[PDB]
């Protein structure tokens, strides 16, 4: 219904990530970690990259088991997260067993 | 028909222009990137005894290292998408593995 | 129960040259800007050695 | 004992470095690392040999996927050679007169990180 | 299919040196003499070398044939030099008389008898009011071929000489600023072969005091103090400078309106903050602008301000006035090692991981030297004390003297068994130390070029070296956790507690874990520097 | 005497608390309920299709909405007309001030996203997984957040030398540069992704809910 | 004179190449061993020089990992924890296999854990005589 | 223990052993290349032929398919527009279509995002269903009103240093070693900017200017 301008709106934005988590980051690039509007910008950006990686991964899970119900635990194994990744030219090769 | 660097430039942007250093740099590592892409179609013509440098060797470089599809060249060479399947040995292990997790 | 061991220090099946070249002895380059000059500088020598005899 | 024959090659080449001590799971970082080296090169090698319209890979394809591998990745500063070309057409340039001074120099200001914004406003 | 033998090096040496005629026909067992020299034979063979050849000749010269030319060079010159009104315009008068006469005797051997006489009309009167200059004008109008030149007795001593002229900087580059604004070619080539132009500047045992830093926890990389012993930098794994002021006095900013350690967006203000009395100093400030590890922070010589590499391939000059990043040096492709500052603040190099060296002015962002020969990465660098040469250590083994204002290596020690690590000039410059995994301490004779002393005992790598302001005592730290003095004059002892017996002075092992650094001062005093845990 | 030091401190010693995000917690405990309750359904449903054997289980429990949400769920109804909401230019957020957050090491910043990691990875479904996974995913965000601040730091650098930015700000920049298309994608993310995924939540909580309550105690 | 470098069995090889899917012949997993031991060491003498210039013993994941950025190789994801992964031998007694035990995310999602901050550094002067 | 302490390091394999060797032919007028470094032109289908047979002849082959040299020159053109468009991005705003697409090069729409107003005309004038004269200027000067760049400035031509800090940036635009290795050390020797004392002769010749102006 109303249409605050952005500042407004990214005071009630608030992110998983804690704030000490992106002052360690940007302490690391030299800069002075005490603005808000920063963290917040920077956690949020960072949530939206981890989360279209769990939506391609739990599609991905889905599609998995169809041919040959609802109610199923849903577990994450390397095989949902390898395709899913790749669209980021991120190559998972792990090994299994060694020797 | 004569070509100069302010022609790919303009196809970027027309309002811009370079200063002459950049234009004899550009012109550098044009003359590299040829002498490289060159010698890498040759050594794939060389790997198959064949006897000329047919395009498609071209493409399959470019495809690879430089990740750059040239368009009006057609379809012949496209490899089908294989099964990609494993063997006995290694699924054998896996299930040994599997096993001896489970108890 | 020995880890298996080389007498020699390991070597790479394949590298990476810079696209260098040989030009004589003891001389490499990397750009093809010396092949006329080197072409026309072989000659001069071999004729200037074909008249003293 | 405890571990598989993989770990201590990697702690032996560890030790030939001269690496005293280290985190454990470093030699689990080192395992990954040779797997997907491995097995990147076979992936190019098949790429390569299928191009060939010939059976089962052997040694050329290798060795072909290896060198594209090492054009690409692995990679390490140029010789002393260019290097040495370089720096003749480099040193032929003048240096600066020197002069009594009350402390060094700096250079002048358009080059220097001393430039606010514009489109910033200034308050008094 | 053998290893060579040492005496079949020399061979292969004295085969070069005879092929490319160096030496007598014969065995020079007697050359191999001149290898140092003092400062008036020194600017003997280089101004005897300067003018032994022309620096500039297939392209400071014109090409194209059309003698109609030398007429509107000299005649733009000539209304430029006229019309202004500046006290260079002083200065760069002279030239014209040297000018006017090498371009008429140049045009006279290749110039067809049309455009002579009109070049002598068109400017000759103008080197008249003279006396001594209006007999050679007056010599020349009579001079047709170059049977004139040869022949006439005045004419020469200009042909196979020299004009002298004087200029401050400001007016040569006066000259320059005009010179390059368009085509001027012919007057350059004139420049170049005949004038000479000179161009000069305008007008009772020792004490150790020991410092510790308690909270790093495996952060803390290097740290120094400045040379009147008032301030104390360190740098971290996490990129960040950290100061502290060794006196009683705080530190405080002063107003500056740009910081490059901040962030702001479109809809803010710039505005100096007054609420800033309720600091009115404090002893420690954060310095904030690298995005990678440092690796080395040295001061300026009068303590002026600070200079940092890192990781990131970046060298930043911070100033002492605001504490803030304000000039950035931009000059590798690969992560910077070392750094160091010449005596008087003059120059600046930096060893890097580009197998290469480079040298800088702090007026300038942009390298001005390259000294490539070096097989691997150049870890160390040091200035000599007359800041005219140049050490760098290798991880191949090898150390390399260098020549600063020309750069080629001059020098190229080998024997250690391992990388180096360290280096240090005695301030006397006659010896070069040096140090590194093999452990062992080696001094050479700069002007042989030979070992000259070696120490052994320390038992980990060395990582740290300085001399005496009197070459009398060499300090070395190494990862062992010590620090041990030593002393090299004739002062002889017996002590064999280890290798070497009579120069091991003093060893301090007290409760320090790794050390980080060694410093001398005006009287008999060593500082220290490292963290502790107890 | 040495002198100048630096003097101890009174408190050195024990060297704090952030707040969650309200409906994320909230979205997880509503997923949770709502497989509970298929579960109940499916068991009842299948066991009186095929026929305390005849003491169902009963109403399980709303999962108490927020200490925020709720309240918000004052007077005011703030979808009335001619109102007007604006930041105060004298707020500390809008002028971007405030302290220092504070330090940590790596051993724990690590510990911290990797709390995180596992939350985002519960919000979007999932409910377990490999140990493998959860640690690569926080070293894919430690790599992302590396390069995301590096390119920050060049731009500004690129700035305070030249004295103008490409765009009105640096970080309009940067958010173009990695994909991301503008600073004001991120309203439209956050409605779509989190505000409409917990109302789609309640409504289907409430549904299940309303159908296990017909189904048992017939009227 | 005499000197050893230890180096991977072609069996070794010959197992991860399984994976892929290709039986591997006798020359070519030789070759493919001796190609990835230098890489090995190359990529383990790039990582302890910047360990070099830190005055450290211990050598960490991010130091690899560095050295791997810089040399342009992609780099390894999921061993920066700093705390052992123990080694697991199955049954036969030959093959090994790192212990990944499935975890409960909800738990760790709805939980408070509070983290101790870092301590300031500070620096106390001291002086003696010899 | 320290003797046997140094004999098992790294030995990086020399890159010049595998280097090629060069032989001589025939010096002849006709056999020239044209390398683009001495006519300051890109080269035209006819003359990178002559190249390409020569480079090919030193591997044992007989000629070139002459498709092939249709490929390099659209493959060399293409190189030089991403080195181009890589440059450009670092120094002027532009769009994107589909989240990757960038057209608009101009500096102009650029709606600052902490406007309210900005708020409103974002959520409509991006989004148009996929034009009369005198809707268009007003709709764009409601853009150009949003921009928030009431006096906008200008750059001086590219230079060097723009170049240096694309590559450096970017670097994924000339994924081959060999191409970016040997050039960045190249144009790192090229970078410049004049001195204080060139600026004092500016600053003179500027007073000289205005003089004879007045």
């Amino acid at each position: 219904t109303p249409l605050v301008d952005f500042l407004m709106q990214l005071e009630d934005y608030t992110p998983t990530i804690p704030d000490a988590v992106t002052g360690y980051y940007l302490n690391r690039a030299g800069f002075e970690a005490s603005d808000p509007r920063i963290i917040r910008l920077i956690s949020l950006a960072a949530q939206k990259f981890i989360s279209d990686i769990a939506n391609d991964a739990l599609q991905h899970c889905k599609m998995k088991g169809t041919a040959s119900s609802k109610d199923r635990k849903y577990t994450l194994t390397m095989e949902d997260l390898t395709p899913a990744l790749s669209e980021y030219g991120i190559n998972v090769k792990k090994p299994h067993y060694f020797t | 028909t004569k070509k100069k660097l302010q022609d790919l430039v303009r196809e970027v942007d027309p309002n811009e222009q370079l200063d002459e250093d950049v234009e004899e740099m550009l012109l550098q590592i044009a003359d590299d990137f040829i002498e490289s892409v060159v010698t890498a179609a040759c050594q794939l013509a060389r790997h198959r005894k064949s006897s000329t440098l047919e395009v498609k060797d071209v493409q399959l470089h470019l495809e690879r290292q430089w990740n750059m599809w040239i368009p009006g060249f057609g379809s012949e060479e496209i490899r089908p998408y294989k099964k990609a399947c494993t063997t006995e040995a290694h699924k054998q292990r896996m299930a040994l593995i599997r096993k001896t997790t489970k108890k | 129960l020995d880890c298996h061991y080389s007498g020699h220090h390991p070597q790479p099946a394949s590298f990476c040259t810079f696209g260098s070249r040989q030009i004589g002895r003891g001389y490499y380059v990397f750009d093809s800007r010396w092949n006329r000059l080197r072409c026309a500088l072989n000659l001069m020598v071999e004729k200037h050695l074909n008249a003293q005899l | 004992k405890n571990a598989p024959r993989d770990a201590l090659v990697m702690a032996q080449i560890l030790k030939d470095m001269g690496i005293t001590e280290y985190e454990p799971r470093v030699i689990n970082q080192m395992l990954e690392f040779a797997f997907r080296y491995v097995t990147t090169i076979l992936d190019d090698a098949k790429i390569y040999s299928s191009h060939a319209k010939k059976p089962n890979v052997d040694a050329d394809d290798v060795r072909l996927a290896i060198q594209c591998r090492a054009d690409q990745s692995f990679t390490s500063p140029p010789p002393r050679d260019f290097l040495l070309d370089i720096a003749r057409q480099k040193n032929q340039t003048p240096l600066p007169l020197i002069k009594p001074y009350a402390g060094p120099r700096l250079p002048p200001d358009r080059y220097c990180l001393t430039a606010p914004n514009y489109r910033l406003k200034s308050l008094i | 299919m053998k290893r060579v033998r040492t005496e079949q090096i020399q061979m292969a040496v004295s085969c070069y040196l005879k092929r490319r005629q160096y030496v007598d026909s014969d065995g020079p067992l007697k050359q191999g003499l001149r290898l140092s020299q003092t400062a008036e034979e020194m600017a003997a063979n280089l101004t005897v070398q300067s003018e032994s050849g022309c620096a500039n000749i297939v392209s400071a010269a014109p090409c194209q044939a059309e003698p109609q030319q030398y007429e509107v060079q000299f005649g733009r010159l000539r209304n430029f030099l006229t019309d202004s009104d500046s006290q260079h315009s002083h200065e760069v008068m002279p030239l014209l008389y040297p000018l006017f006469v090498y371009l008429h005797l140049n045009l006279v051997q290749n110039s067809p008898k049309s455009t002579v006489e009109s070049f002598y009309s068109r400017f000759h009167g103008m080197f008249l009011q003279n006396a001594s200059q209006k007999d050679v004008i007056e010599q020349l109008q009579t001079t047709q071929t170059i049977q004139d030149i040869l022949s006439n007795f005045k004419l020469r001593a200009f042909l196979d000489n020299k004009y002298v002229v004087r200029l401050q900087e400001d007016s040569y580059n006066y000259l320059i600023r005009y010179l390059q604004s368009d085509n001027n070619t012919a007057l350059c080539k004139v420049l170049t072969l005949h004038i000479h132009l000179d161009v000069q500047p305008a007008k009772s045992l020792t004490t150790i005091c020991f410092y510790a830093f308690y909270n790093t926890e495996q952060l803390l990389n290097t740290a120094e103090i400045s040379p009147d012993s008032k301030l104390l930098a360190a740098g971290f794994d996490n990129s960040c400078i950290k100061l502290w002021s060794l006196r009683s006095k705080k530190l405080k900013s002063e107003p500056h309106q740009v910081d490059v350690s901040r962030i702001h967006l479109a809809c803010d203000i710039l505005e100096e903050e007054d609420d800033e009395d309720d600091n009115a100093g404090t002893e420690m400030k954060i310095l904030r602008g690298h995005c990678g590890p440092v690796y080395s922070t040295r001061f300026l010589a009068d303590s002026s301000g600070l200079l940092s590499c890192s990781e990131d391939m970046s060298i930043r000059y911070w100033d002492l006035g605001s504490f803030t990043n304000t000039v950035l040096y931009q000059g590798h492709a690969y992560p910077v090692w070392d750094l160091d500052i010449s005596p008087y603040s003059l120059y600046f190099a930096s060893g890097s991981h580009d197998r290469t060296a480079r040298l800088w002015s702090f007026d300038r962002t942009y390298p001005l030297r390259i000294y490539a020969g070096h097989l691997a990465d150049v870890d160390c660098v040091k200035f000599h004390p007359n800041s005219n040469y140049l050490a760098t250590g290798s991880t191949d083994k090898t150390v390399r003297l260098w020549s600063a204002q020309q750069g080629n290596s001059v020098r190229l020690f080998t024997g250690h068994r391992g990388p180096v690590l360290s280096l240090a000039f005695s301030p006397n410059g006659k010896y070069l130390a040096s140090a590194g995994e093999d452990q062992r301490l080696k001094l050479w004779d700069l002007a042989s070029g030979t070992l000259y002393k070696e120490l052994r005992g320390h038992t980990d790598n060395i990582t740290s070296l300085t001399f005496s302001p009197d070459s009398g005592l060499i300090a070395s730290a190494s990862m062992d956790n010590s620090v041990r003095v030593w002393d090299i004059r004739n002062t002889y002892c017996s002590a064999p507690a280890d290798g070497s017996s009579s120069e091991l002075v003093g060893v301090y092992t007290g409760q320090m874990s790794n050390v980080l650094s060694v410093q001398f001062m005006a009287c008999n005093l060593l500082l220290v520097t490292g963290i502790t845990q107890e | 005497x040495x002198x100048x030091x630096x003097x101890x401190x009174x408190x050195x010693x024990x060297x704090m608390l952030d707040i969650p995000s309200e409906p994320c917690s909230l979205t997880i405990h509503t997923i949770q309920l709502i497989q509970h309750n298929r579960r109940l359904r499916n068991l009842i449903a299948t066991a009186q299709a095929q026929n305390x054997x005849x003491x169902x289980x009963x109403x399980x429990x709303x999962x108490x909405x927020x200490x925020x949400x709720x309240x918000x769920x004052d007077c005011k109804n703030p979808n009335a007309p001619f109102q007007i909401r604006h930041s105060d230019p004298e707020s500390d957020f809008y002028r971007g001030k405030g302290e220092p957050v504070t330090e940590l090491s790596w051993h724990s910043c690590r510990q911290l996203l990797y709390q995180a990691v596992a939350t985002i990875l519960a919000h979007a479904g999932f409910d377990c997984a490999n140990e493998s996974v959860l640690e690569t995913l926080t070293d894919v965000a430690h790599e992302y957040c590396l390069k995301f601040t590096k390119l920050l730091r060049f731009a500004v650098d690129r700035e305070a030398r030249l004295g103008q930015t490409p765009f009105p700000d640096v970080m309009e920049q940067v958010f173009h540069e990695v994909g991301i298309g503008s600073v004001l994608s991120l309203q439209k993310f956050w409605q779509h992704r989190i505000k409409d995924y917990h109302s789609y939540m309640l409504q289907i909580s409430k549904q299940l809910s309303e159908e296990y309550e017909r189904i048992v105690n017939p009227e | 004179e005499e000197r050893r470098f230890v180096e991977i069995p072609r069996e070794s090889v010959r197992l991860m190449a399984e994976s892929t899917g290709l039986e591997l012949s006798d020359e070519v997993a030789a070759l493919l061993a001796e190609d990835v031991c230098y890489r090995l060491r190359e990529a383990t003498q790039n990582s302890s020089q910047f360990m070099k210039h830190t005055k450290r013993r211990k050598l960490t994941v991010e130091d690899f990992n560095r050295a791997l950025r810089w040399s342009s190789v992609e780099a390894v994801c999921g061993y920066g924890s700093q705390e052992a992964l123990p080694m697991r031998p199955a049954r036969e007694g030959e093959l090994y296999f790192p212990e990944d035990r499935e975890v409960n995310l909800v738990e760790l999602a709805l939980a408070t854990n509070i983290p101790k901050g870092c301590a300031e550094t500070a620096v106390r002067v001291h002086v003696s005589y010899l | 223990s320290v003797r046997q302490k140094f004999d098992h390091r790294f030995q990086p394999q020399n890159p010049l052993s595998g280097a090629q060797q060069f032989v001589a032919k025939d010096p002849q007028d006709d056999d020239d290349l044209k390398l683009c470094s001495h006519t300051m032109m890109l080269p035209t289908r006819g003359q990178l032929e002559g190249r390409m047979i020569v480079t090919a002849y030193e591997h044992g082959l007989d000629n070139v398919t002459e498709e092939a040299v249709s490929a390099v020159v659209y493959a060399v053109e293409n190189h030089l527009k991403d080195i181009l468009t890589s440059v450009v991005s670092r120094r002027k705003a532009y769009r994107l279509r589909d989240g990757h697409f960038k057209y608009a090069f101009g500096s102009n729409v650029t709606p600052q995002p902490y406007l309210k107003n900005s708020v409103v005309a974002y959520n409509n004038l991006i989004e148009s269903p996929p034009p009369p004269p005198d809707d268009a200027e007003q709709q764009a000067a409601l853009l150009l009103a949003c921009s928030g760049d009431t006096l906008p400035a200008s750059l001086p031509p590219v230079n060097m240093y723009d170049l240096f800090e694309a590559l450096q940036v970017h670097r994924e635009v000339i994924p081959t070693h060999t191409v970016y290795a040997l050039n960045i050390e190249r144009i790192i020797t090229k970078l410049w900017h004049p001195n204080h004392e060139e600026l004092q002769q500016d600053k003179v010749h500027r007073q000289r200017l205005a003089a004879k102006e007045g």
